[PDB]
RNA sequence: CGUGAAAUUGUUGAAAGGGAAGGGCAUUUGAUCAGACAGGCCAGCAUCAGUUUUGGUGGCA
RNA sequence: ACUAAUCGAACCAUCUAGUAGCUGGUUCCUGCCGAAGUUUCCCUCAGGAUAGCAGAAGCUCGUAUCAGUUUUAUGAGGUA
RNA sequence: AAGCGUGUUACCUAUACUCUACCGUCAGGGUUGAUAUGAUGCCCUGACGAGUAGGCAGGCGUGGAGGUCAGUGACGAAGCCUAGACCGUAAGGUCGGGUCGAACGGCCUCUAGUGCAGAUCUUGGUGGUAGUAGCAAAUAUUCAAAUGAGAACUUUGAAG
RNA sequence: AAGCGUUCAUAGCGACAUUGCUUUUUGAUUCUUCGAUGUCGGCUCUUCCUAUCAUACCGAAGCAGAAUUCGGUAAGCGUUGGAUUGUUCACCCACUAAUAGGGAACGUGAGCUGGGUUUAGACCGUCGUGAGACAGGUUAGUUUUACCCUACUGAUGAAU
RNA sequence: AUUGCCGCGAAGCUACCAUCCGCUGGAUUAUGGCUGAACGCCUCUAAGUCAGAAUCCAUGCUAGAACGCGGUGAUUUCUUUGCUCCACACAAUAUAGAUGGAUACGAAUAAGGCGUCCUUGUGGCGUCGCUGAACCAUAGCAGGCUAGCAACGGUGCACUUGGCGGAAAGGCCUUGGGUGCUUGCUGGCGAAUUGCAAUGUCAUUUUGCGUGGGGAUAAAUCAUUUGUAUACGACUUAGA
């Protein structure tokens, strides 16, 4: 017989299987549609999520009852040192799908990306790309042969970048290598753009800008094996329930004589690839720019790092992106920021954000001071020596 | 009577070409089918689209990954019609189906190879004129095949390369058939004319 | 005998996932490997070439004990002892019938290519 | 502690194994094996006999 | 309720292999033949007896007397 | 149309029909002054062959008994094992090889506690489960030394 | 389609008749299960049907607007919180876009609970001489096992 | 004092008890239309065709076939002389089944193909099909030894000049010389006895081992270590 009481399903069937991700760097499964009139730019960037903080700004949207008033919003800051372009991959079109036809690498690879090709770096002879580097030796004719194939064929062109994780307070020592599609220009311009940027960095201000919607692509935070109450949001059973109450009472009817794929069952929670869209950029900050955290309204010569540092990450000494709200994944986690796949004109987009204040009070407690000079002025001179 | 027989899928009826190919493989003939997107089915497009939707909705209820698979490509729709005409669960049927290659478009090496047709499967020979028919390119795309425009760009590319092959072959056929025509009214020619050659 | 054993990284060198460390089993084999290797010097064999050519474990007769269950029942609590034996060894370092056709074909072949 | 079966098990050897295994008819392959020169084995052709099948052709009503 | 883990009549031995129209089982091969679940009676209706169907042993004879059939002749019938 | 109705042929294949062979059963016969010496034999002729419950017939096997083979056997009886062989439609019988060590068969008859897959069969033995469930109440153990082949668990000291 | 619908059979209805569909009612049957398929209801959770309550797009009206009514495609997406009752059913309060109807062994007891029915204790009423009966009321009354296979949820992994 | 109790309490986890985020293209149903016959009119329908739903398929998002696939880096000697390539030598290993040749336009089918011409067309004229029963190839001890003649061809073998082919290119078209063979024609010599038939053996796959000619000179796992991870495996990091 019927349920006797209708209710919506628990959990989303399109986010299955709730299994661990294949890689800790979530892959980009779609790039924006290419219009070849614009110059050759990157379609996404790589970053390390540093943490979250607080802003104040004036809302600019008529109709709202907080129009022209100071609203408080949560932002997340991601550490984005420039990516080093070290390769290019041509993709031919085929009645089975895109297919890499060939790849060309820069003649010099840093050790931070050479480490990516090693499981045991410290024992090896470090032989990676040593014979390939002799293809530029005489005059680089063989390299020019491969680049010409990408120009002739390869209707889709993607570039290879690796992070400068040395300039980051991670213990990792090993950079993250990824493919980023090149939009703008035709195939020849895309190949020429890749060739001219070999061994050269690409700043985040050239691919991103303030007030535009970008998407986050990261693996979420792992939680291990989890029961059905916190994995699917199913009702806890009554207190009187014998042999367990954090369960699903009926896991199926008699017929079909099987457990269904759509029944909530215990398993892995978190560490799933997720792609969240429509994160407005609130600030594109710069590394060699003291007063990162200052705005037009603060003028306090302070960076974006909270007082005492970002908890579990460190200080931000490089450039950064600062998007509204929360993105998937935790601190220290490699995140891919991608430009919007469609043009958003919501009026929640298209609106210019001017920050009025950035929080730098410590996130290691109830931080009550924005800067050490502010703490010194309020609290006075202490017993601790100078 | 050829070691590998290559059928051009264009203009054929899917089931009658599947009946011939099934019996051809079971008799030990290797068969390659090309341009499976121009295969045809009798009946109007909407009617055949409904028949695929009835096929799409049947799946294992407790696990969709193990149920009937619903292949989108027109080469695999045709292959789905070959199975069901072949005892595919036996090792003889497995060895038969190994003698089959089905393709979209005409890939190498079959681009420069001779293609045949099956007159009992040809729609222009089989269908009553005025009766509607479905093309396997439109049907497959309408149910989720993603490579109609890719095959079309490569098929038109091959036709350009093949039309200008036939251009110089016409010129060479002209030269050969001229010297043979002059070789007539000769002594050797009139003897072969009595012997029928 | 590996149903519901745990999994370890240390099984990779053998291509498995379930592998253990049977301490008491190893001591008994080490005792016999030492005894058998000791026999080889008394026999004059070369110890550097010794290898386990044959090793065989059989079920010894079970040693009975008793366990006590709910509701006044009694079940067996038996040991599964072993017989072990092993050997160590030194390393080590047509008619054709032809029919008259086949004979003639061979003879004609030998007179056709010289 | 005579002999020392089977269930069940270890080693060695052989063989096969995409959601059981096992079996019936036939044959391939591998392995293994009995008998016989004073005709044993497998065949080819001709002319017949018995039972059929497939044609060509002739004379009549 | 309790009367030694036994209680709407304990436990132990014997009568006792108690009776059962009821349940289960009932051990080699091949050959030939081959059923009934219907009649009447029965405190009969999950059972029997009785007739029928079946096997076996044959006996008296040797193509009879016959016949799940028809024809011809002669009746009878009260259904469609 | 590879659909519907109707017509014509060709073709496919049952343990069915025809022919032949072989087996068995039944029926009718032949066969003695040598039946080319086995008359429950040999042979001719024709037909027939499904089968639960059940009936009858002819046989195979086991324990013991009378007779016989002046049977086999420590130069190896019985038993057991044997993808080694042969006979029988079969029940079964025989032989080779290995193991073994003291009795045991063929044939004619007698006799029976005489043939197993079942009975939630009896007694004994053994599996998979499975190196699994578990060895989680009673607050709690730790360090060094000694002994010893071996110490989380013994002894002593210290501490908790 | 006789009539209703101011007139006008068919906007919306519709007598007298008649053709169906369904298996969420109850009958009827006794085919399966009595060397046992755990038995009502509720809770929990998933999925399916459409005979659509709402939501999308429409057609029609005795559609001026508004609000409604009839009908189409359509099950994509929702369909509630409470008082009383064990209740299925029922009834009311209230919110809501709406509070549609069903199925899945009358879904789902090694998932729960145990209020009811349906053991043994006890009381009442009626009936019975009595022991006792009551699909009459009342109260108390042990809800066992997964470690196997599959399925499902996650997690390794030989061979390339 | 089995976490003694109380207040505060970072980190971590966590709440519609907190905050952020939740896309746009096509094809369609009902329905309404266009053009338009059947039926000289009409008509959304018969041929065509427009718009159009919370529908469907894609864009997007998740997983990634552990028997789908691609590109790229490095690939172990001073190491029972290891690895790889090329060639030829011997053995084994198998065979879903060679026995002259898979012999290439594209579209239409109430139309085309080939040739030719013109004013370059949706052109004129001729011719063809009515099956591949074709075309190419095809004679020689399973194809031998040799003599000429005609002609400057045909075909094979390596070498080579240049171009094209990325859908799975891995093949196609060429250029130049050299070396064979030629059955295009005319000759000479040999073949036997495999006994009247016995596939009467002519292949391409895989693997070892050998010989001589080049080339290169790594990693991964366990163990230790981290916590962006975690029941264990696994994952993600560090270490001359
Ligand atoms: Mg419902
Ligand atoms: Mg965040
Ligand atoms: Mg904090
Ligand atoms: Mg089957
Ligand atoms: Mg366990
Ligand atoms: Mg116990
Ligand atoms: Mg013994
Ligand atoms: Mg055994
Ligand atoms: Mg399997
Ligand atoms: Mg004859
Ligand atoms: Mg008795
Ligand atoms: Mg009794
Ligand atoms: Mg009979
Ligand atoms: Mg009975
Ligand atoms: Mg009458
Ligand atoms: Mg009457
Ligand atoms: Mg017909
Ligand atoms: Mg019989
Ligand atoms: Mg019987
Ligand atoms: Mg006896
Ligand atoms: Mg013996
Ligand atoms: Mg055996
Ligand atoms: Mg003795
Ligand atoms: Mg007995
Ligand atoms: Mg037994
Ligand atoms: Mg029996
Ligand atoms: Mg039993
Ligand atoms: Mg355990
Ligand atoms: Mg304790
Ligand atoms: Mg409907
Ligand atoms: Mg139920
Ligand atoms: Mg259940
Ligand atoms: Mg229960
Ligand atoms: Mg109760
Ligand atoms: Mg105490
Ligand atoms: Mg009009
Ligand atoms: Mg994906
Ligand atoms: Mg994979």
């Amino acid at each position: 017989s019927h349920r006797k009481y209708e209710a919506p399903r628990h959990g989303h069937l399109g986010f299955l299987p709730r299994k661990r991700a294949a890689s800790i760097r979530a892959r980009v499964k779609a790039f924006p549609k290419d219009d070849r009139s614009k110059p050759v730019a990157l379609t996404s960037f790589l970053g390390y999520k540093a943490g979250m903080t607080t802003i104040v700004r004036d809302l600019d949207r008529p109709g709202s009852k907080f129009h022209k008033r100071e609203v408080v919003e949560a932002v997340t800051v991601v550490d984005t040192p420039p990516v080093v372009v070290v390769g290019v991959v041509g993709y031919v079109e085929t009645p089975r799908g895109l297919r890499s036809l060939t790849t060309v690498w820069a003649e010099h690879l840093s050790d931070e990306v050479k480490r990516r090709f090693y499981k045991n770096w410290y024992k090896s002879k470090k032989k990676a790309f040593t014979k390939y580097s002799a293809k530029y030796a005489q005059d680089g004719a063989g390299i020019e042969r491969e680049l010409a194939r990408i120009k002739k064929y390869a209707s889709v062109v993607r570039v290879l970048v690796h992070t400068q994780i040395r300039k980051t307070p991670l213990a990792q020592k090993k950079a993250h290598l990824a493919e980023i599609q090149l939009n703008g220009g035709s195939i020849s311009e895309k190949v020429d753009w890749a060739r001219e940027h070999f061994e050269k960095t690409v700043a985040v201000d050239s691919v991103f800008e303030q007030n535009e919607m970008i998407d986050a692509i990261a693996v979420t935070k792992g939680h291990g094996f989890e029961g059905v109450t916190h994995r699917w949001g199913t009702k806890k059973l009554p207190r009187k329930t014998h042999r367990g109450l954090r369960k699903v009472a009926c896991i199926g009817a008699w017929h079909p004589a099987h457990v269904m794929w759509s029944v909530a069952r215990a398993g892995q929670r978190g560490y799933h690839s997720r792609t969240s869209i429509n994160h407005k950029i609130y600030r594109v900050g710069k590394g060699d720019d003291e007063a990162n955290g200052a705005t037009s309204f603060d003028r306090t010569k302070k960076t974006i790092t909270p007082m005492g540092g970002f908890v579990h990450y460190g200080e931000i000494k490089n450039d950064f992106i600062m998007v509204k709200g929360c993105i998937p994944g935790n601190r220290k986690r490699i995140v891919t920021l991608r430009k919007s796949l469609y043009t958003n004109t919501s009026r929640k987009a298209l609106e210019e954000v001017s920050l009025k204040w950035i929080d730098t009070a410590s996130k290691f407690g109830k931080g009550r001071f924005q800067t050490p000079a502010e703490k010194h002025a309020f609290m006075g001179t202490l017993k601790k020596d100078l | 009577v050829e070691p590998v027989v290559v059928i051009d899928g264009k203009g054929h009826l899917v089931g009658r070409l599947a009946s011939v190919v099934a019996k051809q493989l079971l008799n030990g003939q290797k068969i390659v089918v090309v341009r499976a997107e121009e295969l045809n089915i009798s009946g109007e497009f909407f009617r055949n689209k409904l028949k695929y939707h009835d096929f799409l909705r049947k799946a294992t209820a407790f696990n969709k990954t193990r149920g009937p698979f619903h292949f989108r490509a027109p080469s695999r729709i045709f292959y789905k019609a070959l199975r069901g005409m072949v005892s595919h669960k036996t090792a003889r049927g497995k060895a038969a189906l190994e003698r089959l290659k089905v393709f979209e478009g005409i890939p190498p090496p079959y681009d420069k190879k001779k293609r045949v047709v099956v007159p009992q499967a040809l729609r222009v020979l089989r269908l009553k004129p005025g009766r509607k028919y479905t093309t396997l390119g439109k049907l497959s795309t309408s149910v989720g095949w993603k490579y109609e425009d890719v095959v079309a760009k490569l098929e038109a590319k091959r036709k350009v390369s093949s039309a200008e092959y036939y251009a110089k072959k016409r010129a060479f056929t002209k030269k050969v058939a001229s010297a043979n025509a002059t070789a007539a009214e000769s002594d050797v020619a009139k003897q072969l004319a009595a012997l029928g050659y | 005998f590996n149903s519901s054993i745990g999994r370890t990284a240390q099984g990779k060198e053998f291509g498995v996932t379930k592998a253990r460390w049977p301490a008491k089993s190893v001591k008994f084999v080490q005792g016999l490997l030492q005894n058998a290797a000791a026999n080889a010097e008394a026999k004059g064999l070369d110890a550097t070439k010794l290898y386990v050519s044959h090793i065989q474990v059989n079920q010894a007769p079970k040693q009975r004990r008793r366990t006590y269950r709910a509701h006044g029942r009694i079940n067996k609590y038996e040991s599964s002892p072993s017989h072990i034996e092993l050997v160590v060894t030194e390393k080590e370092e047509k008619v054709v019938r032809l029919t008259s056709r086949q004979r003639g074909r061979i003879a004609a072949q030998k007179r056709i290519a010289a």
